[PDB]
Parts: C-alpha cells; structure tokens; sequence
C-alpha cells in the first residue's frame, strides 16, 4: 500500500563503471569512457530514468557548450570549490561540546583525587586547514540529505541546486555536475556524489584530530595522541594528490595504491639494517616507475572512438615530478618517527575510490585461470605425504591412535612399528622418502555428513545466481532482442517461485516441496557433475582500492555443497593446523613474542587462480577419504570447467546474436567457459591448508626451524638455524645469508606446484613487522587512532535514521581514540561533538518522522530541568548527556568503560555513573540528587513475570523501567510473515512458536531461588534456542513485510513500527521522572554517600515482584573503591606499583608479562571416549546437558527433565548418556560456570604493552577481607580491581605530566557481600519440553542412532 | 646384510607405490568426470554403499 | 639367489628414477575453444616444447616465462633501473 | 626374513594393480573412455 | 625361493606397462567389485 525507496547517506557500496557509461552514452548519444556493448545499447534502446534525467538535464543549459571530461578530473575543483563559510557554526559546536566534556572531566577528577586542561583548544584560532574541509562537508551533506527526503515522498525525483561556481542535478540513477569557471561538464553516478562528501568528511575528521591533539601536547605534553603530525603539510598532499588523480584520469589509482608500500619502505628504514630496506626500497621504485611508463597508453586504448579521445593526457615528466612531489610531503610527514609513519596508515581512504569495470578484470584473470601448467610428480607426492603426516599427528595427539587404514601392507617395517606403538618420528627424523612412502596410505571413514538439513547453515541473507536459462532476468528488458525476451516469458511460466529469486532467504521460505534429507542423497548420488542449469555469474562487486575483484555467485543447489564443504573442512580438518585457526586473538598478537634468524612475508592474495585439479586433489581426495564421501572437497574443479563465466551485472549485457543459450554464444569480453582455476574463497581453507602443509616439506629437506602465522592473505615464515660459521662476518650478514637462501628455496617449492610468485610480493626481514597490519617494534606498540574515525558523523551505521544506533555508533568509533590512541581528552571532545550536532541539529529534520523526533526530545529536556530546577536552558543540555541511555539520556558511554572493559550488572555501573555525575554537579539541590533515586525505585511492578526474558536476557528488567529493542517488537511481524509461506516446515515452526514460548518459562517457574544464568543454560539446551536465533536474524532485514513479495522498498507498516519504537524510547528519562514516591529509604553510607549496590539490587528485585534473585549484583569499582597515592603506607589495600623510575610510560615496555584478566573456569573432568563422530550441535548439546546437570542437584524433577531433554534431542535416554556427559568438581557455580552473557575476560582499558611496566600486591586487602568476610565468596571480582588499578596509573599520567610512583585501593566494606552457593527448591515442569521438542524438531541435532 | 638387501627392497617399491597413487589421483580429473569413469579409478568409499543398500532393502522391503 | 637380489635392486633403483623425473602437464582448453583437454604426462622437455607449439598469441608469452624463465637472483642486493634512480634523485633528495 | 618376502610380493601386487588403471585416462583412447560408464550405471542395481 | 620367481617375473611386466608412459577395462570393473561385495558385508546387525 506504501512502498518508500530512503537512498543511502554512506558509500557502503561500490562505484559502477558500466552504469557510468550508460548514463553519459544516453545523454550524449556517443561512446562515454568506453566503445563496449553498454554503449551501444544505452545509445539505441535506453532506459526510461536515463530518458528522464536527460529530459531534465536538456531542459536546462545546453551540453555541447561544455567540455566533456570524466567525474574524476573534476575533483580538485570540486574539492577547492567555495560555498557559504560555516565558522560560526563550528565554533558553536567545539563550545558547546567543550562544556559537556568538561562536566565529565569534572566526574573523572573528582573520584580520582586530582586538582583548565580544555582551555588549550582556542576556538578563536581555528587553523582554516580544518575549518575548509567542515564547510565543504557541510554544504554537499545538506544538499544529499534534502534530496533523501525529497525521494522518500516521491519515487523518481530530479533535483538541481547550486553551489558556489558548479551547478549538481541529482537523481536515484544519474548525477551531472557542470562548472562555469572551467566551462565543463560531467556525468557520474549517485556513488561518486557521497564518496566525495565521504572524503571531505574523513579529511575534516583527521584535521580536527591532529590540530587538537598538537593544542594539548604543545601545553602538556602526552596530554594528546603521540604523534606530531603537521596539518599545512596534510593539506598540502590532499591537494596534491587530488590534481594528480585529476590529470591521470583513472589509471592513476594504482598509481596512489602504492603509498602503503612508500610508507613500509619509510619503517623499514627506520627499524632495520641497510641490506634489507635498500632491497625492498628498490623493488617498490622498479614496480612504480615500470607503472608509470605504462600509463599513457592504457588511457589512450580504453577511450579509442569516444567523446574523450580528443582530450590530452599528461606526458611522462609531469606525472613523475608530481609523484615526487607527494612522496617527499610523505616522507616529510614521517619525521623518522615511527609512530607518525604508523599514524599516516589513515591515507589509502583520503583521496577516493576508483571506478571498477565489470568486464575488465574478468578479462585480465581469464587467461591467467586458462594457461597449462608443468608439474613435477616428486614434489606432488611430497605435498600430499606432508598432508597425510599432518592428519597422522592429529589424531595421534587427540586421540592417541593412528586413523583406521585400508590396507596395512603399503608400509615399511618402521612405519608399520611406528603404526603399532602409535606414535610419530620427530622433525629431525622424516627425510623425503618418508613423504614419498607415506602418500601411499588411504583412510577410512572417520567423520560423516549429517542426514539433516543444518538450517543455521543453509540460512542467510545473502544472494544467489538464478539458473541457466532464467538468466535473462538480470538485465533491463530495453537492453535485450525481442525473440530473447519472447522466450523469456515462456521460460519463466514454466519455473517454480523458488527458481525465480535472487535471494537465499526467498529461496528457501518460498520452497513448496521442500526436504531436510535432500542434500545428503544430493551429494552422495554427485547430482551436480553434469547440470545443464549451472552457471556462476560475477556481479563485481568488490572492495577497496583495486581495479579489479570479482564476487562470484552460484544458483543455490550448488551454494548448498559449497557451503557443506566449507562447514566440514571447517569442523574436522581445520583443527590440525593451528597455524590458520590461531591467527585471529592468540597465535600472532601475543603468543609468537649463534642462531640466524630471519622473515619472509610472501602474499597469497592471487592464490587461487593459480590451482588446477591435479594440485588440489591430491588433498582434497584424502578429506574425500576422511569423510567417506566420493566427489566433495573437490567439486569446484570438476564443475567449473563445464560451465560458463558471465558478468551478471544489471547493466552491462553480452552481444547475443539473438539466441537464448548462453552456452552458444561466442566468447566475448564478458564470456568465456574453460575456466581451470579457482574462484575467490570458494575453497580457500584447503587451500591454506596445502600451503602450510608445502612448508612441511621444504623445512624437512634443508634444516631450519619454520614457524607460519597466516594474518589474512598474508603468509609470514619466521626462520632460525644455527648458523655454526663465524669469525667472518658476524651477525647481520648470516641473517641475510639466511633469509636470501631460504627465500630462494621458499620461491622454488612454490614454483614446482604451480605458483609463480611475482618478485613485487614477497619480500624478506630481520623480524616479522607487519603481522596482521599492526606495527610493532621492539615490544612497543604503534597504533593507527584516526582511522575508525574518519566517518563518523550524523547518521552513521543506521537502517533506518534511528537516533539511538546512530549515538551508539559514534560513541563507540570515538572510545578506540581511548583503547587505541593514549588520550581521553581528544575522544571525549570529538564523541561531544558530533553528538551535540546529532541530537540537536540533526533530528529537527528527519526522512521519515519530520519534526517529531525534536519535539519529543524537548519535552524530555523541560521535564529534567522541572524535576532539578535548572535555570539555564543551555546547562540542561549538558547534564542530559551525560546521563546514561538505559535511563533515558544521551550518553553512548558508561564511566567504567575508561578504566576496565567488562563487567557483570550494567546496572550498578549506570547507577554509580549518575551517583557520581550528581555529586559533582554543584548546579542542583542536594534534596533532588537523592530524589532522583527514590523516583527510580518507584516501579509499577504489577506486571506479568514471565521468565522467558530471563532466558534470553540474564540482565534483564522489567516494568517498562528497560528501553526496548527491535528484536522484541519485530518477533511478532516476523513469525506473522513466517506463518503464511508456501513452506510447510517453516509455517508449522512459526505457528507453533507463540505457545512454545509461552511454555519454555513455565519449566522452571516455581523454583527459588532464580538463578538467571542457569535459566539460559537451560535455554540453550531446548531446541526453541535454534529457532529463536532465526527470527532475530529475520528481524533485521530492513522489510519484513516484503519478504514474500519482490519489492525491494520499505513498507508503511515497518516505517511506523520503526518511528514508533524510536519516539518512545526518547521519552523514557521522562516517564521516570514523573512519580516519586517519598516512603522509600535510600541506603545512605556511613561516609555520607550512598551505597549504589544495596540501591541496584532493590531495582532489581522489585522490578520482578521480589522473586529473591542471585547471582547477577556485584559491586562497580569505581565506587566500593578508594583510591589514594603513597609509598608502602596504607590502610589493607591493593597496591599498584611501577618497575622504573621514569616520570612518564608511553612507548616503554616492562620486564613483566602481559596482564590479560583470565578467569580459570570450571575446573573439569572430562571423560575419554571418541567424539570424532559426533557433529559440533550435539557436542553443544552434550556440554549444556552437563552444566544443567552441574548446576542443579537434589533438585526434585531433575533427572525425569534431563531425560525427556536427552530423548527429545539426541534421542537416547539419559542413563546412556551418563558416561559421555563431563564431570565438573566444584561447588561454587555462581563464580566458575561458563556460560553466553557471563564475560569470560576481564582487560583493562589499555593496549597491552602498557600493562608490562606495573605490578601488583594483594596481600593487605586479602588480609582485611578475611578479617572481615570468612574464606567464602563474596562479590567483588579481582582481575577487575586489577585492570582499574592499571588503568588508574595510566589516566593520571595522561591529566598530569607525572605518573604516580605507587597507588593503593582501600575497599569500602559496606559495598560488598557474599555469594554462598544456593540451595534450589521446587518441583521442575518436565512434561512441558516433551511437546516443545516436538513443534521444534526442525532445529534439533542429528539422533545419535 | 641379507636380510637388510631386501628391506630396502621393500621401502623403495613402498616409495614407488606412493608415487603410483599420487599419479592415479592426479589423472582422474574434468575429463573423467563427465564420462562417469572416475569412480571406477578412486573406487567406492563406504558411503555410496551404504545408499545402495538402503534403497535395495527398502524395496526387498516394500515386497 | 643372491645375483637376482642385485637385479631387482638395479630395476628398482631405475624405476624410481623414472617415476622421479616425470612430468605432468595439466587439463585445458583444446587450442581451438571447442572442449577439455586431459592431462599428460612425460618429459619436462617434450612436454614444454608440445605445449607452446600448442598456445597462440599472449598466453604463450607468459608460458615462455612461467614454466621457461625464472627469476635469477644472487645474493639479493636488487639493482633499481635507471628510470627509477630519477625517482629517487627527487624524492631523496633536498630535504 | 620371511614376513618381508611376502609383504614384498603384497606391495607388488597392488603396484600392479594400480599400473593397470594408470592407462584409461590419459593413456587410453578417448573411444574407450566411455566403456566402464555402462557398468558404473550398471552397479547401482547389480546388487 | 618361490615368491621371488613370482617377483623377478612381475617386475618384467611392470617395466613393460610403465614404459607407454582394450583390457584393462575389465581388470577394473572386476577389481572395484572384489573389494564392494567385502564392504557392503562389512557394513551390514551386531
Ligand atoms: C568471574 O565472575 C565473578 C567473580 C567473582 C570473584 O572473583 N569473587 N572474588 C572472590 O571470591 C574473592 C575472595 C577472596 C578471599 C578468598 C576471601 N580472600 C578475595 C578476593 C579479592 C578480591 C579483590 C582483591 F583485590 C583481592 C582479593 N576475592 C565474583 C563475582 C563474579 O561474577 C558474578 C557476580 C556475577
């Protein structure tokens, strides 16, 4: 009935070629950038929008007045262009948000014992090299944002505005900007119109950082980030850059990809020795002066017979002196400082993206995935006998046995003791014949495929390629012949409604006939060999920086089996190699840190194309094996080959001669069939996995000591081998020596299967410096602070313009100035100030809810300053946000998240964040800053207790005191729309879903005490779980009510929803300020403060009609704790002191380990038995068992539930699962049970390094804490006093120049109570999960037979 | 010695036999595939026999 | 009895150099775009020289330099070109 | 001294068993490619 | 004394097939469904 098409405000795509070239060849009736296909059908049969926006375009000016140029050359000027000065308003902003930042300063300092810092930023003397950026960003954002409210209400709408010298018409499908100054015109697409306002933002953002971090440390030095970077001299290179990408048309993109490599050199130089940066210095210069040479005629090829040829290109002088040019300004901004050569790592986003074509990078990787390749059978058997070795191992480590073999007669007498005593030889054994003679062995079934339909794994919201001869669908009807679009129509009555959608989520919900036991026989029977209707189509999308990276995509049969096969090499394979699995959180970051040492740091970025069959099956066949199957682990090479490549992109056609088959038509630009090689991540952990399994073999036939890390496409090979020659050279040439041998014999292993690695790629080190992209020298970390920072602005990471996400957004992209950067003061004024212009500019103009969103936002500002008697307008603003979002205020940050980074009971902590806020606010009554606490204990608890949202949220709170989320008032939509689908499992799910919830909280009702953690272990080990994550996945989707229909807009109904859940989240604050009880006693201490412990606690349990919860209160640090400065005297505290004795801590390291705040859980029994065969879920399933089993004893009901659970899901009872189930020895669960929602680390908020250089003491405080408490458990958790200690000593550096040579915590009493185990009593529900495992049994594991 | 002439008699026709079956892996590729005369080169994997059997006893079955 | 064993020995110390020294050369398009070509298996040599009677055009170009050519380097120290020593003589050097 | 022998004979049994295969894809004509195809359709109900 | 004739005559006909590097279809088909009657026995009932 209503359908809104809102455009986007961000980039979040990419920038279109092909749809480029359409416009400009409509407009222009000639070739636009390109002579292809595209053109000639735009010219004769265009389509009805670029009809429309060239009807508008002719109404006005006319175009043969003009130059035509391309959208990039023009820029520089529209990056110089002037508009209407905005300093006035900046100014206002930086005031506005100095004030609120200085309200939180006050917060910090007050509790820290500290006794102006704000007023280093003058605003009177803003540079004009950050003040450009914010106007040009102000005008273009202004423009885009009223056109996105003009298209909500009208479809397809043409605005013309004009700014300064240069007039914009915009559209949905086309954009012209013309410019009088230069008499030029030009035609782009709605990308490349908020790209350019995307780069005006970042560079506004990055100036802004840097001149107010270079204002605080030229006052106070290590007051602001540590690094000195020189604003005039930024602006000098985007100016710079931006004329020569405006010379060099297009091609000049690969031209600015190499100043990371600049920048690497730059590092290199400063940390090495002049052997290894001189050679990786002249490899960047060979490769970037060869591209430079080759520039001309690429341009001058691409724009034959088209309205550009007739435009000038540079010659090669000027283009060489403007790179060198913006290399010295690079290399002037690293001042041989290593922490401004990591800070620059900001300015591969600061100059655009370029133009990707969709037909071109096909073409250049075609005859790439098309060249015959030798191969030497010696080293092929090797590589397969490393892959056998490293499965042997495996197992013999996991399971203390060799893997069930077929024949025992292919091995020798020492591999057959060997096989017997059931073990492996050690890495100085194992020569090549042992390689060679082991790639004889061939495995048994040791894994299976599961008979159901895993739909976690099948379900997403991705898309999909239609078949073969429904592919016509792809391309505007205008583009295509009549007899094409004749059969067309005939071919599609004959289709189901499942082969007619681009969309997985549409493909599966609108199945008619569908079956869970349909892919196991789908891949045993090898049903995809020979498919007619197979095809993979290459949208091209891709990602940043790079002419050319294709997504493939497949129909959804064979989406099936690759999903399948990634899940299972995932699941069994992957484990056995910790070199890949590893490499995110443990291996690279903190676990890896005469003999010659050494690096090498080869890409696997173009890895793929360079397989064939023969050199993947040689594994795969042994995964094949492994699991039993025939052709699995290597379809991709079986299917490929037989099919055809396409570029299915919505505008760029292929030439057909008028004939429907794709497989008949002649290769073209955008077609062609044998494709040998691999597709793009479709098998990339085998591939992997062969890679690390080469190394194998290489280490064994010389002697070194290889260790790989695998940091995303990059392979790094640390190297050592006692070099046992000296007297010589001495250290640094067998360092070389190492690396350049080893680098040789590393290139030919490669080369012998196939990979030719480029001279440009791989690069050799004295030690590993660029691991995962983090620059880490000498212990010591460098970080990049402004980088997550550049986008952050006014509606940022937001479906619809909701005011909360947006806030949470921008609060969370500035807290990593905190994390990463070591300043508080630059992230507080950036996060104050785009979040004073969110709420208070912002919202008077909203797309979808217009005014409304301010007015509700005015009512809540009048009722706090009623409820505090606040006499200034403008101070109520400041109080407001800082008050907590799970009250009802603007504020995305809770105090705590300053000084440690987890916490159990969000509560407690928002609560002693507004204690304090209102103890240092000398603006308000003392009687209203204890009022505000009794009108939040003022509930209306009377409600129905329902313990269902204790499942799904152990921190829960209710009678309406909570804000509400789009999980919980989209449910109902969601299982509405599930309900009425052509899919009977999924209709029968959803139907049966209201009654299954309201029954799961009825289990375990009348037990007490409540522990809401065991609710959700009791959760999880339902099958409702399952389902309930589908929904949530369905829920955020942008339309729910459209899913059935193919619309692609937003409907009426979710826009009201959507409007209705953001303006009553926006009055909360105000809702509980209204009553006010005065019969309630605030717990006041005895040091005249109130206990915030004693206050959440009473919140909690009246809130749920004082149900007696436990084990979800415990005390923030910030307030059951004191902290004061002394040398070894003092009253029982923790004490906190520093190794060195240097005034300052940045950049140091210390003789300590890492502090990593661990929690030693769940001291376990586990048993021994063979878990290979069972799947992941009914591993899970096992552990949930065990825990509710740990958790809850002598309670009657329990074993009758544990039964009817172990029937309903694994199918077997539950004395026959007794053995299998682990067995915990512990009393204590409220401190050791593991669980979802109970945090498993406690770090502070601190990069690591930084923790190396403090230690600590406990002793006195653990003396007070006996005296007082027993030997039993109380609240209080310790690694989190630590990580607030450590966090203490680095903020007081931070505020004063001194950092503190020791500091004591004294516990305050009052605030702390005991955790004594609980004794449960009551009776379970246990008949009830019968019938829920039942209804749910589409989401339950495979039945243990 | 006699009886170590031939035990490196036995590691060097195992050495070979690995070289046989990384070649037989190698040569049954796209070309066989579509033909349906890889299996016969791999041979069957415990799992195909099992589909066999249930759809033979499920007819015996349906007798 | 003895005898026999040295010849067994020497047919298998030959049969290895066989099997050691074989090529393989991998499934493609047949040269005219119309089917798959299976694989081959002998000399490096022969193989080589088959093969790039086969291709046409580009693709033998980069044939000659992927499976014919390598890169030789010795002792590292990679020498910058003379086209790039101008790069160098501007970014390097008034600073 | 006597398990070796026969496990020799063993290894050289199925050395030959797999140079028997080593002649369909490649070393054999691609007329008889298609032969054990039949049979391959033809086991699924042999047994 | 024995199984080595067997071996010294194999070894023969090994170099000979290796060396072209009409029956052998047969050897195949008879050979997969040596080892397919033992599995499925093995595979089916304890
Ligand atoms: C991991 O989730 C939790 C952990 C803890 C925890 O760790 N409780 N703590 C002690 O039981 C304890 C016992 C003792 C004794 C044995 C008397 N000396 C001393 C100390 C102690 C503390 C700080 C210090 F600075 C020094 C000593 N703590 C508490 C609660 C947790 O989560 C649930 C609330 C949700």
């Amino acid at each position: 009935t209503v359908n809104v098409y809102l455009p986007d405000s961000y980039l979040k795509g990419v920038i279109s070629f092909s749809e480029t070239n359409a416009i400009g060849s409509c407009l222009l009736k000639r070739p636009y950038l390109k002579n292809d296909n595209t053109a000639k059908v735009a010219i004769e049969n265009p389509v009805i929008e670029h009809v429309r926006l060239k009807n508008a375009v002719n109404s006005k000016m006319k175009i043969s007045d003009y130059k035509v140029v391309e959208p990039v050359n023009m820029q520089h000027e529209i990056m110089k262009n002037v508009h209407s000065c905005e300093l006035t308003l900046l100014k206002q902003f930086l005031t506005r948000s100095k004030n609120i930042s200085t309200l939180k300063l006050n917060m910090i300092c007050d509790w820290l014992q500290l006794k102006s810092i704000l007023s280093f930023i003058d605003v009177e003397f803003i540079p004009s090299w950050v003040s450009n950026w914010f106007s040009n960003w102000y005008n273009l954002n202004k423009l885009i944002l009223e056109f996105r409210r003009e298209e909500v209400i009208r479809t397809g709408s043409i605005l013309c505005r004009s700014l300064g010298k240069l007039v914009f018409i915009v559209s949905s499908y086309g954009c012209i900007v013309k410019s009088n100054k230069s008499k030029r015109v030009s035609f782009f697409t709605y990308n490349q119109l908020l790209t350019w306002k995307d780069v005006m933002l970042s560079r506004f953002n990055a100036n802004f950082c840097i001149w107010v971090s270079n204002s605080l440390n030229e006052n106070q030095e290590g007051l602001g980030l540590r690094s000195n970077l020189q604003g005039m001299l930024t602006n000098k290179l985007y100016e710079t850059v931006d004329y020569m990408l405006s010379l060099c048309c297009n091609e000049g993109f690969s031209l600015v990809k190499e100043f990371e490599g600049f920048i690497m050199s730059e590092i290199l130089r400063i940390t090495e020795h002049a052997q290894f940066s001189t050679r990786f210095r002249n490899t960047l210069l060979n490769g970037l002066t060869d591209q430079l040479t080759k520039l001309k005629n690429k341009n001058r090829l691409r724009v034959h017979s088209t309205v550009l040829e007739n435009n000038d290109y540079p010659m090669y002088e000027v283009v060489l002196k403007l790179l060198g040019d913006t290399l010295r300004c690079i290399k002037l901004l690293i001042n041989k400082n290593l922490e401004n050569a990591a800070e620059l790592y900001y300015i591969f986003r600061i100059f655009g993206h370029p133009m990707v074509d969709e037909r071109d990078a096909m073409d250049a990787v075609k005859l790439n995935n098309e060249i015959t390749k030798i191969l030497r059978l010696e080293s092929l058997t090797e590589l397969r006998g490393a892959f056998i070795l490293r499965i042997i191992k495996g197992f013999v480590d996991n399971n203390k046995r060799w893997p069930k073999i077929k024949n025992l007669k292919v091995l020798s007498k020492r591999w057959t003791m060997y096989f017997k005593a059931k073990n492996y030889p050690s890495q100085l054994e194992l020569s090549e014949q042992d390689f060679l003679e082991l790639a004889a062995i061939q495995f048994e079934q040791e894994f299976s495929v599961p008979e159901k339909t895993n739909l976690e794994m099948v379900l997403n919201d991705k898309a999909i390629s239609p078949p073969k001869r429904l592919i016509w669908s792809v391309y505007p009807k205008n583009y295509l012949p009549e007899t094409i679009k004749n059969r067309y129509l005939e071919e599609t009555f004959n289709a189901s409604d499942s082969l007619k959608t681009r969309r997985v989520l549409e493909y599966y919900l609108k199945d008619n006939k569908f079956d869970q036991k349909e892919l196991k026989s789908y891949v045993v029977r090898q049903e995809y060999l020979n498919d007619k209707e197979h095809i993979v189509s290459l949208t091209g999308k891709e990602r940043e920086l790079s002419v050319g990276r294709m997504f493939a995509m497949q129909p959804g049969k064979q989406r099936q089996i690759q999903i399948l096969a990634e899940k299972l090499l995932a699941d069994n394979i992957v484990p056995f190699f910790p070199e890949t699995l590893t490499k995110y959180g443990d291996l690279d970051l903190q676990r890896i840190m005469y003999i010659a040492r050494a690096s090498i740091v080869t890409d696997l970025s173009k890895f793929n194309q360079a397989f064939r069959y023969e050199t993947t099956a040689i594994c795969a066949d042994v995964a094949d094996e492994l699991h039993g199957t025939q052709s699995l682990f290597c379809w991709l090479h079986l299917i490929v080959p037989m099919t055809t490549m396409i570029c299915a992109y919505r505008h760029a056609p292929p030439e057909t001669k008028g004939e429907y088959d794709i497989d008949k038509i002649e290769e073209q630009s955008g077609l062609y069939r044998y494709h040998m090689g691999g597709i793009e991540g479709w098998c990339q952990k085998l591939w992997t996995m062969e890679a690390i399994s080469l190394l194998d073999v290489v280490s064994v036939k010389t002697r070194c000591q290889m260790t790989s890390l695998l940091n995303g496409d990059n392979q790094s090979i640390d190297v050592s081998k006692p070099v046992k020659l000296s007297e010589g050279l001495d250290e640094v040439k067998a360092d070389y020596r190492l690396a350049v041998k080893m680098l040789k014999e590393i290139r030919d292993a490669y080369r012998n299967i196939g990979h030719k690695l480029k001279e440009g790629e791989t690069y050799i080190s004295r030690d590993l410096q660029f691991i995962s992209k983090v620059i880490q020298s000498e212990g010591v970390m460098h970080p990049t602070p402004i980088k997550k920072v550049l986008r952050v602005g006014p509606w940022i990471n937001t479906i619809l313009d909701d005011i909360k996400t947006s806030a949470e957004s921008i609060g969370s992209l500035c807290q990593e100035l905190e994390f990463r950067g070591e300043s508080i003061i630059v992230s507080l004024i950036l996060r104050n100030f785009w979040l004073y212009n969110l709420y208070m500019h912002e919202s008077k103009q909203h797309p979808l809810a217009g005014k409304q969103l301010f007015k509700q936002l005015n009512k809540t500002l009048t009722s706090v300053q009623r409820f505090f008697e606040i006499k200034r307008e403008n101070e109520v603003v400041d109080l407001w946000m800082n008050i907590p979002m799970q009250f009802g205020g603007g504020d995305p940050v809770v105090f705590y998240r300053s000084f440690y980074r987890r916490t159990p009971d969000f509560l407690t902590e928002a609560i002693s964040h507004v204690d304090i806020l209102l103890k240092i606010s000398a603006n308000i009554k003392n009687e209203t800053k204890v009022s505000f606490f009794k009108a939040l204990l003022s509930i209306e608890k009377n409600e129905r207790a329902t313990l269902t949202t204790l499942m799904r949220d152990p921190q829960a709170v209710g009678s309406e005191r909570q804000a509400k989320v789009t999980s919980d008032i989209n449910r109902t939509a969601v299982t509405s729309i599930l309900s009425l689908s052509p899919n009977q499992l999924f209709s029968d799910s959803a139907i049966h879903y209201s009654r299954n919830e309201e029954e799961v909280g009825i289990i375990a009702e009348n037990i007490t005490p409540v522990y809401p953690h065991g609710l959700r272990v009791l959760y999880e080990s339902l099958p409702f779980h399952k389902a309930e994550k589908v929904v949530n996945m369905i829920s955020g989707t942008k339309s729910i009510t459209n899913l059935l229909q193919r619309t692609s807009a937003i409907n009426g109904e979710d826009i009201d929803r959507a409007v209705s859940m953001m303006l009553e989240n926006l009055g909360l604050l105000s809702r509980i300020l209204s009553v006010v009880v005065d019969s309630i006693e605030i717990p006041i201490k005895s040091n005249g403060r109130l206990i915030c412990c004693q206050i959440s606690r009473t919140l909690r349990e009246t809130s749920w009609n004082n149900m007696e919860i436990v084990g979800v209160t415990s005390p923030s640090i910030t307030t059951c704790m004191d902290v004061i400065y002394a040398t070894s005297s003092h009253l029982k505290g923790i004490i906190i002191e520093k190794f060195s004795t240097d005034r300052t801590t940045r950049g140091q390291r210390g003789p300590k380990s890492p502090w990593v705040g661990s929690s030693t859980q769940e001291k376990k029994l586990v048993p021994v038995y063979n878990r290979q065969i069972l799947s992941k879920q009914q591993r899970e399933q096992l552990e949930a068992i065990g825990k509710m089993r740990w958790v809850y004893k002598g309670t009657p009901g329990l074993r009758r539930l544990l039964n009817k659970i172990c029937l309903g899901s694994l199918g077997i009872s539950y004395k026959c699962v007794k053995p299998l189930l682990p067995r915990f020895m512990s009393v204590n669960f409220l401190h050791r049970l593991s669980v979802s929602s109970r945090p498993m680390e406690f770090p502070a908020s601190v990069p690591a390094y930084r923790t190396t250089n403090y230690h600590f003491d406990t002793s006195p405080i653990n003396q007070a804490l006996s005296e007082r408490f027993g030997n039993e458990d109380i609240n209080l958790v310790f690694q989190n006093a630590i990580s607030c200690g450590i966090s203490i000593m680095s903020v007081v550096e931070q505020l004063t120049g001194r950092s503190p040579k020791q500091l004591v915590l004294i516990p305050q009493l009052e605030e702390i109570d005991i955790m004594p185990p609980p004794v449960f009593q009551g009776k379970f529900n246990y008949k009830l999960v019968d019938k829920i495992t039942s209804d749910q049994h589409i989401f339950s594991p495979d039945k243990i037979d | 010695s006699i009886e170590a002439r031939l035990e490196s008699i036995e590691e060097k026709l195992s050495m070979i036999l690995g070289l046989l079956r990384t070649l037989n892996i190698a040569t049954a590729g796209p070309t066989a595939a579509r033909d349906g005369i890889r299996d016969a080169m791999i041979g069957i994997r415990e799992e195909l026999i099992a589909d066999i059997i249930k759809e033979a006893k499920g007819k015996a079955a349906e007798m």
